[PDB]
């Protein structure tokens, strides 16, 4: 009894966390994937005209 | 933009330009133009470095197309080209005006009269001697130099500037 909420706490200690920071960090992965994008598209396009 | 020179003037759009524009490429030719998804997507006109226009449609981004005038206004074809030949043997101004209003020299590619200065030869950009294998431009500094097959062709074809018998 003791050592289920033990586990059931550990578990969700981990996953709530996992999730909070993984959802932080993908915000910054599109900022730096707009970022990326914009100037390999354009001087891409740009080159083949 | 910089990085190769190329400029524009138009709206914007995530960035990226969509627009009904005037334009510059870094050939300093100059370009009227639309735009789609950062992409030409127009009829457009391209005005080059030497102003003449060569005009360009544009499919998916990629141009099809025919037109091209020269800079003095000629109008051209690229194929069968009609021009002081079989039929008339008369430059644009020559066929426009006719006898030139005033029946000055120029009744000929270029004048008021005069002997070519150096030596050299007419063929319109540039004086070149057979004698020499140079040629030069107008401003007498330099143009692109040429061996027999170019040479040969200069000698037969064009003015020299000999004397002037």
């Amino acid at each position: 009894k003791a050592e289920k909420q033990v586990t059931l706490a550990l578990q969700r200690q981990r996953n709530l966390h996992e999730d909070k920071l993984s959802v932080i960090e993908n915000h910054l992965g599109d900022l730096e994937g707009r970022v990326l994008a914009d100037m390999f598209d354009f001087l891409s396009k740009e080159l083949v005209r | 933009m910089q990085y190769t020179g190329s400029q524009y003037f138009g709206e914007y759009i995530n960035g990226r330009m969509e627009g009904s524009a005037e334009y510059i490429l870094p050939t300093d030719t100059r370009y009227i133009g639309e735009m789609k998804d950062g992409m030409f997507h127009g009829e457009g006109t391209l005005f080059f470095p030497s102003g003449s226009r060569f005009d360009a449609i544009w499919k998916k981004g990629l141009v099809v197309k025919g037109k091209y005038t020269f800079n003095d206004g000629l109008q051209y074809e690229d194929k069968h080209w009609h021009y002081c030949d079989s039929y008339d043997r008369r430059f644009y101004t020559e066929i426009c005006y006719g006898l030139k209003p005033s029946g000055i020299s120029q009744l000929t590619n270029m004048d008021p009269p005069r002997r070519i200065p150096l030596g050299y030869y007419d063929c319109g950009d540039g004086f070149y001697n057979p004698t020499t294998r140079v040629i030069k431009d107008y401003r007498n500094r330099f143009l692109r130099n040429a061996d027999d097959d170019e040479h040969e062709w200069i000698v037969r074809t064009c003015r020299k500037g000999w004397l002037p018998m």
